[PDB]
């Protein structure tokens, strides 16, 4: 038995696919973002916090990976927001 | 074996053969020349073994292109059985226009 | 109760007999009774099964399991081998050829 | 504009093209890290002997049969037993510093016209009193001719190349008219190129400087050749065979200057004094073979020829075996044919000692905070009564089992202290400290019988023993020919297995790799064996390592933790017997499709229980900014491992083809 | 690995292989050996590339 | 290539190996000019693989020296592969 032999090299594995494993791609996401978050000084105009905001207080969820949003609206969505505050 | 071949004449041959008042008589040579003799020879039979791996990889891929032909007759035979049926039944119909 | 039997994949492990199966497939009964001997002689081969004696797997015959017993026509086959050693005796390759 | 340029130094955009900048490439490194076994494939692997090379072309054809698979093997182990046979002559250390560097080994076949082989070690690698296994370097074939008096051959490195310096003798025939006859020299040196062959070998007249030498009558004359540190010239002496290094600080050094182009000028004496006085030390005496280092301006390391046949390399406290005598006692083993070459006690195949010593059995106690600390690390030291400082011998964590181990004990020659003649001591993060007494005391008589020295504390060993009628030790799959030994009892049943998969020979797949591994069971003798894996090295790793090799390479983070190879094996058991059960199920007769059944059925059990996972857990949806901070240490932390989706895909498999079976549909699913 | 083979058995062999009351011995032509050795060699070695 | 068929087979360590007795000529010199012989035991072993290893040589000139032979007489060659220590037994 594979369980009986090969398990417990993890106390709690996880479903091929969800969103709690480290190799999804939000687990990408929040590793390429951690290095990604300081290839600029915060003053530069070029900062990532300043140039997507939005983008740092992004919720990781398995709702943000399932549904298959069109594009065009988050720009919209994006741009009008920006709008609407400034 | 044609490597321990030629190593065990070359080692043979470094022993002199002429004696008395001439001496000497060893090719100094002899171990550079079964070394070439065996090195030449490493390039046949990679070739042999080579082209015997590539008859190989022939005769598969022969085979499976009779794996294309045999489903082709097979699907043709297959589709003929149907065209029978309909055949079948536009004789029906003109049975019963008669 | 002393088999753990919770699901219907272990009443089918423990009675031999598959209770999930379909009413289309149809098998005689003797062949079924084979079936069922066989399954149940692999899981005490692998010891899924808590303990098969050491003694009786000894034997000739489950050592010879895998290579001959296992299926019934490698078992006829073999049988006739012995029995009728013309049918399987080719002219143009032997054992022991010089 | 301007991006930091620390930043941009990281590892994770040095890896970025390569690796980073695709999703897809980096969820495969970090699978092929943490999960070796799916990229495992024993048809090409890394680091891949020769001899294997010549053995899977061999093996790769349309038609395999038993006669040709075993003909196959029987090739493959007369080149393993070929390049398993030879001897070691004589060895160079790289650095001035034994510490470091690298260490070429030259050996000799065991055939009239000699095969000469360097091998290379890597003492960088080397540590906590053990060499690495992939520190060592597989043999290598020279392909120039050589042909030495009295195998006076001495590598040395140059310019950080690979140089061979042997002396050559030839015979001719003085007149005297009486007739008469007397011997030549001609040093010879050789390179190897970028590509692995051998330069030819380039005459050196050295007549005038032997005839100096008034050598014995068939005594080869001590060569001692070392690179320089700075100027680019090999240091040639020729110097007389004396039996103590005392005698060679006024022995009259001969020797000669061999520049970059091999122009060549000879040593004034003056010089050759110098050079003497300087790395006198390195000089082989008539009772000792010793290894030059490169020049400079605490023994030596050291090669023995026991009698019993072992060869080892001295340093300080410190011996490591050289070659091996396994395939010396294998012949018996292939008298009677592969099912004997691959069994068990062939694995169990006794090496030799080495040196002169005793062999001890220690016994490590439990975990016991109070005894042990927080830290579970604990290393065995040995101390010798030269009084240098303790050497380590083993180091391990402490178990809340016991911990059997049995070491090697080396002694001296010469036993500098009366009492007792080792010190063994026990040391962990609670007592670090050693104490005089505080651990076994080793001492010999004049028979050569060890005992414990009553005077010496044993409180925190559990049990001390001294094996007295152990002068042997099982076949070592960590030495030198632990490459090879990997080589044949494992990767190449797993090699033929695999071939023999493709041509859909599945009865003789199915014995090739059950010879690995077989769930039935071993049956010796009559007798069913206790043992499930064939593999010694699978067998005694019974569980993972506290952490992995991280590596992106599949096979030196298996071979660092060989728990994987047993996945595989596991793995490649599950695809044999699929395989089987589609080739029957191909036969849509009735009595056919139930032995697909039995065999879809065979494999079910084989894989149990499918896992279940529950579908939400303690993981709360976290920002990615707070994600991150988690995440960045001073992704475990955060993120959870999943199961194998290969193994998972044949619980899928499975299910789908005895739903199948169930339905009396096809493979394809139609009724 | 032939040419630097049949190159050192060339430069090994012009070296005299008898002594004393009778000299030389040396065969004279044995660079053109192997120069010619190595050459039809070529040959064989571009067909198989 | 044996003198007078001098072959004799051996099992050693579950092997087979040949002994064989080579013999050649060469002439002392005595100015008048005289011949005399050399012998030769070499001693091969075939391989797992069928092939035969290459045959080493031992030289033997002084022990058959010892044995006063008759003029063109073959040495009593004995070859015997002992129990338990391996080693070859090879007496003239």
């Amino acid at each position: 038995g594979y369980n009986n032999q090969f398990s417990g090299r993890a106390s709690q594995y996880v479903a091929p696919g969800t969103v709690s494993s480290m190799f999804s791609p939000a687990a990408y996401l929040t590793e390429l973002y951690r290095e990604a978050r300081n290839l600029h000084a915060s003053d530069s105009v070029y900062y990532l916090d300043t140039r997507r905001p939005d983008l740092k207080s992004m919720a990781l969820s398995q709702q943000n990976m399932d549904i298959e949003l069109s594009t065009l609206s988050l720009s919209n969505e994006l741009l009008l927001e920006s709008i609407k505050t400034e | 074996a044609v490597q321990a071949s030629r190593l065990a004449g070359a080692a043979a041959d470094l022993v002199p053969n002429i004696f008395g008042f001439a001496g000497g008589g060893s090719r100094w040579g002899a171990i550079a020349e079964a070394t070439g003799y065996v090195m030449e020879f490493s390039a046949n039979v990679m070739n042999t073994e080579a082209d015997k791996i590539s008859q190989s990889e022939t005769y598969r891929r022969r085979r499976q292109e009779w794996e294309i032909q045999r489903n082709n007759a097979e699907a043709e035979l297959k589709q003929i059985d149907a065209q029978l049926k309909s055949l079948a039944v536009r004789r029906e119909a003109a049975v019963l226009q008669k | 109760a002393a088999a753990a039997i919770k699901s219907r994949d272990d009443l089918y492990q423990y009675l031999l007999i598959d209770n999930q199966v379909s009413a289309a497939i149809k098998t005689t009964r003797i062949a079924e009774a084979i079936a069922s001997i066989q399954l149940y002689v692999n899981r005490a081969l692998e010891n899924v099964e808590e303990n098969a004696n050491s003694g009786v797997i000894s034997r000739q015959f489950f050592i010879d399991w895998d290579k001959y017993n296992k299926r019934y026509s490698t078992w006829a086959g073999v049988s006739q081998l012995v029995y009728y050693p013309e049918n399987y005796i080719d002219p143009t390759m032997r054992i022991g050829q010089t | 504009e301007n991006a930091n340029s620390g930043v941009i130094s990281r590892q994770f955009f040095i890896d970025w093209d390569k690796y980073n900048k695709r999703y897809s490439t980096w969820a495969g490194v970090s699978q092929l890290v943490y999960y070796p076994e799916n990229y495992i494939d024993p048809t090409m692997r890394i680091g891949q002997t020769k001899m294997m090379d010549a053995l899977l072309q061999s093996v790769s054809q349309s038609q395999l049969n038993a006669d040709t698979v075993e003909d196959a093997f029987m090739s493959y182990l007369t080149s393993f037993e070929q390049v398993a046979n030879l001897k070691v002559i004589s060895a160079y250390h790289d650095n001035i510093n034994n510490d470091q560097g690298l260490t070429y080994f030259i050996g000799l076949s065991e055939t009239d016209a000699g095969e000469y082989y360097w091998r290379s070690v890597d003492h960088s690698k080397f540590n906590d009193g053990k060499f690495a296994a992939n520190a060592w370097s597989e043999w290598h074939k020279i392909d120039c001719p050589i042909n030495p008096y009295k195998s006076t051959i001495r590598p040395v490195i140059y310019k950080s190349r690979l140089y061979l310096l042997w002396l050559e003798q030839k015979e001719i025939t003085k007149q005297t008219y009486q007739t008469e006859t007397d011997y030549r020299y001609e040093l010879k040196l050789a390179h190897i190129r970028y590509d692995g062959t051998w330069n030819t070998p380039i005459t050196f007249d050295v007549n005038k400087k032997i005839s100096e030498l008034k050598l014995e009558k068939n005594r080869a004359p001590g060569l001692y050749c070392a690179g320089y540190q700075g100027e680019d010239t090999l240091l040639v002496m020729f110097y007389n065979q004396q039996d103590t290094l005392d005698s060679y600080k006024n022995a009259s050094m001969q020797g000669l200057y061999i520049f970059a182009d091999m122009a060549s000028k000879d040593m004034t004496p003056e010089q050759s004094n110098v050079y003497r006085d300087n790395s006198y030390q390195q000089f082989d005496t008539n009772n000792v073979r010793r290894v030059n280092n490169r020049y400079a301006e605490d023994n030596a390391l050291t090669l023995h020829h026991n009698e019993n046949g072992a060869q080892y390399m001295q340093w300080q406290s410190y011996r490591t075996r050289l070659n091996t005598l396994f395939a010396r006692q294998l012949v018996a083993r292939a008298t009677t044919g592969i099912d004997t070459i691959l069994s068990m006690e062939t694995q169990n195949i006794q090496e030799p000692q080495l040196g002169k010593g005793f062999y001890a059995t220690f016994v490590i106690p439990p975990y016991n905070l109070s005894t042990h600390g927080d830290e579970r690390w604990f290393k065995l030291y040995i101390k010798h009564v030269v009084d240098n400082n303790s050497h380590i011998i083993y180091s391990g964590q402490l178990t809340d089992t016991n911990i059997n181990i049995t070491l090697f004990i080396p002694l001296d020659d010469v036993p500098l202290n009366q009492d007792y003649h080792a010190k063994v001591y026990m040391t962990f993060k609670k007592s670090p400290s050693d104490g005089t007494w505080w651990g076994p005391h080793f001492v010999r008589d004049d028979k050569g019988i060890v005992t414990i020295n009553p005077k010496s504390i044993l409180t925190h060993f559990e049990s001390v023993n001294v094996l007295n009628n152990i002068s042997s030790e099982p076949m070592d799959f960590s030495g030198a020919n632990s490459l090879y030994f990997w080589e044949l009892f494992y990767y190449t049943p797993m090699l033929v297995a695999q071939r023999l998969l493709h041509e859909q020979n599945f009865d003789e797949a199915n014995r090739w790799l059950k010879y690995v591994w077989s769930p039935s069971g071993y049956i010796v003798h009559g007798q069913i064996q206790n043992y499930q894996w064939n593999v010694r090295p699978l067998l005694e790793d019974t569980s993972w390592n506290s952490d992995p090799l991280d590596s992106v390479d599949p096979d030196a983070v298996a071979q660092h933790d060989p728990m994987h190879y047993k996945v595989s094996t596991f793995m490649r058991t599950l695809d044999l017997l699929i395989a089987r059960g589609d080739h029957a199920y191909r036969q849509l007769e009735r009595d056919t499709l139930n032995e697909a059944k039995m065999w879809y059925m065979q494999a079910l059990h084989l894989l149990g229980d499918k896992p279940y996972l529950p579908l939400s857990t303690t993981w709360s949806d976290p920002r990615l900014d707070r994600a991150a901070d988690i995440t960045t240490q001073n992704l475990t932390d955060l993120f959870l491992p999943q199961i194998n989706e290969v193994m998972m895909n044949y619980w899928q498999t499975l299910a789908q083809r005895v739903y199948n079976l169930r339905h009396n549909l096809s493979i394809d699913g139609q009724p």
